[PDB]
């Protein structure tokens, strides 16, 4: 029923959707903030429309009403939220349906279910999945530090429902920070403490459901390499997980989702220590790193999302999913995002014009375009992501290698990138082994042994340049006189 | 059109080559793009 | 000459395949082949006839790598370094465990202007943008920005290959990619390849070598429509050769207009 | 070095800007390149 589709997003994930939709013979429509005037994803759809000549780029991709307005103006049959704006927001999904538009996603009740970390705590337990022990609900009413104290187990923490906390009343008095944080960046402002599970592997499972009651999983992604908050590198499937452990997690993934009748793609996130696993969160949507999973399975996850939203059945001639036991990984794949986070300098997003730009290609290599191309200007307003790079091979060694060498063959000039950092990671004995946990970055100080690489070329271009414009001392400043050839005997 | 539209930015122009053509450095819809023009002077 | 290569063939019987393979393993066994090689065949219904061997890698190897996940060229190298096929470096699976997941298509973006009868065009590439995303593979050849293409060599700008569980999906993607690439300064065969890729007879699967000669409307082309390309021609004519009946001067600085709607 | 060489072409130097920094347009090994140089009028 979907003739034309709008993407309520920007950047690489917009460009990915446009391509899915393209291949389904579905026509594509893009929106953009004032600050995305010259941004690649605008040019990658059929139509594109400014959101508001007057709406701050900050808030231009979260304005429920104007997005839908722009949608109705153009007979959009469906909106794909992408990730991380209006992607997990019931109000938007509610307002879509009412205006007769198909929100490409799970059901309102799957959004509300999961939008809250508490709502989604209960759901997990009431489907018989392990959970991280924590403040049974959130807290408000203050001195909310002093209580949960000495009753659970040594390692603790303050998380904040959608810091460590090792006690010794480091709780009330690292309870000064909260007024400007979980008010502004998070949804409904609430806070609840959790047993800190030390040295955990971070493993998530990809799931897909049609609207007919068929669910499958596409195995596990290993998201353990991360630097603080955020994910740095993902590998699928997890190189360092035992055959059974991988099962039990995959079974739980599908026990949660079968149990609350999930629909479309979502992801179940787990935390893994030794042989125990725990439920973190669900992500009711596509994630950045889904590329990894497409590579080892062969299933097109985004194409599938759209098709499920159009009422196709998983096992039908059009989505064509293998029965579960036929879904398989074949090899390992890895992802990383080329951004402009400068390693040498406290990982600032950097900001500028890209003058020269060159990717990679061949065996095993897949590039998902983002903000970055020869012409482009990068701005300080959205998270820098120049290119998503993913590689793939029967072996994890071959995979990674294949990655360093296309990190090294890459060339982006005019902004600084995380390439030096990423290269160090791919290179590291710890990563190569597969056994790594989430403290990989903590425990490796070599990783920030960035040193500004010499390049014979640029330096040379900078001399020639100087002399051409401002000449050389004692030498009668004049255009480079034309000299006689005279061949060098040898 | 409705929701289509070109975006052109001119970077520089080169002084003519030996065929008297100049190089325009353009950017149109996020691709660098160059075009040749015979001068008439 | 080969235009578009699919693997594995969407038209072979389970059993034909088995025999057409069974045969290749016995010819090459018999003469104790080493490194990589293509035994070409010719099929006609249920019987088939050996034609050729190519004692080397082939242009269209990528297709076979996509559907099996083997790195043919790398093995080639490893094999020469003297290395057990089933040992560490090559980890090649045993015969009974090699399989072909999904379908994969290739074609060579060349500079064969299919409107001047496929003469390979020459010159300087003034814009180059390819593509990517889901199972698309680009192997670069001669095509880059500012690249310089000569008469002297079999023209090939990019090798483009696509792959997917379904042969239509692998087709839908290749065609998308072709329509996305923008290669300027030179003519290409992209319009012709698009036309092959989109044909009922092709996407069907049953097609013979007579496919092309038996299909007139593959050569149905209108020389590409440019709103964006012709216009640049204008904006940078006026800027230098002026405009007949206006002060040659620079674009004067004009008041900002307010346009009630 | 042995078999490593730089092929460099100077395409244009622009006109100086607000604070006297000219933009050299090079090509160097099949790569568009841009250098910024301080002019001294
Ligand atoms: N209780 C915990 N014990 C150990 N590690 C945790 C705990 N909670 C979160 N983490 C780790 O820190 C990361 C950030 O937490 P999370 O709530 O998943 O943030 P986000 O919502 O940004 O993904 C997680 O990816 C996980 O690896």
């Amino acid at each position: 029923q979907i003739k034309k589709l709008l993407v309520a997003n920007r950047g690489e994930i917009a460009i990915r959707i446009f391509r899915a939709a393209a291949e389904l013979d579905i026509s594509t429509v893009a929106i953009y903030s004032n600050e995305d005037k010259s941004s690649l994803h605008r040019y990658k759809a059929d139509e594109s429309y400014l959101v508001g000549s007057d709406l701050g780029p900050a808030e231009s991709y979260l304005n429920i009403e104007r997005i839908i307005d722009v949608a109705k103006q153009a007979n959009v049959d469906a909106i794909h939220p992408g990730y991380g704006f209006l992607s997990e927001n019931e109000q938007f999904a509610r307002r879509c349906a009412e205006e007769g538009i198909k929100f490409i996603g799970p059901h309102l009740e799957h959004l509300d279910m999961f939008g809250d970390k508490v709502k989604a705590r209960t759901t997990a337990i009431k489907a018989d999945l392990p959970v991280i022990p924590g403040t049974d609900g959130p807290i408000k009413s203050y001195e909310l530090a002093k209580e949960f104290a000495e009753e659970a187990g040594f390692p603790l923490m303050i998380k904040a429902t959608s810091r460590i906390v090792r006690e010794e009343s480091e709780l009330e008095d690292a309870f000064h920070r909260a007024k400007s944080e979980a008010e502004k960046s998070f949804g409904n402002s609430e806070v609840y403490i959790e047993r800190y599970i030390d040295n955990p592997k971070h493993i998530e499972v990809q799931v897909i459901g049609d609207e007919h009651g068929n669910i499958v999983h596409l195995f596990e992604r290993d998201c353990s390499v991360q630097r603080r908050h955020q994910k740095v590198v993902e590998v699928a499937p997890s190189v360092g997980l035992s055959p059974t452990l991988r099962q039990r997690i995959c079974d739980a993934a599908i026990q949660l989702m079968e149990n609350i009748k999930y629909v479309n793609a979502g992801t179940v996130e787990f935390l893994v220590s030794g042989d125990e696993f725990f439920f973190i969160e669900v992500n009711p949507r596509v994630q950045v790193e889904h590329t990894i999973t497409e590579m080892v399975t062969g299933i097109d996850i985004v194409k599938t999302q759209i098709l499920v939203a159009a009422g196709a059945d998983l096992f039908g001639e059009e989505i064509n999913m293998p029965q579960q036991k036929d879904i398989t990984t074949l090899g390992y794949a890895i992802q990383c995002r080329i951004t402009t986070e400068d390693p040498l300098n406290d990982f600032m997003p950097d900001t500028g014009t890209i003058i020269a730009y060159r990717s990679s290609g061949g065996f095993g290599v897949r590039l998902d375009a983002g903000d970055g191309f020869q012409g482009a200007e990068i701005s300080p307003y959205y998270d820098s992501l120049l290119v998503k790079l993913s590689t793939h091979a029967i072996s994890f060694k071959q995979a990674e290698e294949e990655m360093v060498r296309s990190l090294r063959e890459m060339r982006i000039r005019g902004v600084k990138t995380n390439i030096p950092f990423l290269i160090n990671v791919m290179k590291n004995k710890k990563f190569t082994s597969g056994d790594y946990t989430t403290k990989f970055i903590e425990e490796t100080p070599e990783l920030f042994d960035i040193q500004p690489s010499l390049d014979r070329g640029t330096k040379t271009l900078e001399y020639i340049g100087n002399v051409t414009i401002n000449g050389f001392p004692n030498v009668e400043k004049r255009p480079k006189p034309d000299y006689e050839l005279a061949s060098i005997p040898t | 059109d409705k929701g289509k539209r070109l975006i052109i930015k001119l970077e520089t122009i080169s002084e003519p080559d030996e065929n008297g053509n100049r190089t325009i450095y353009y950017a149109m819809n996020g691709q660098a793009r160059r075009i040749y023009i015979k001068d008439e002077n």
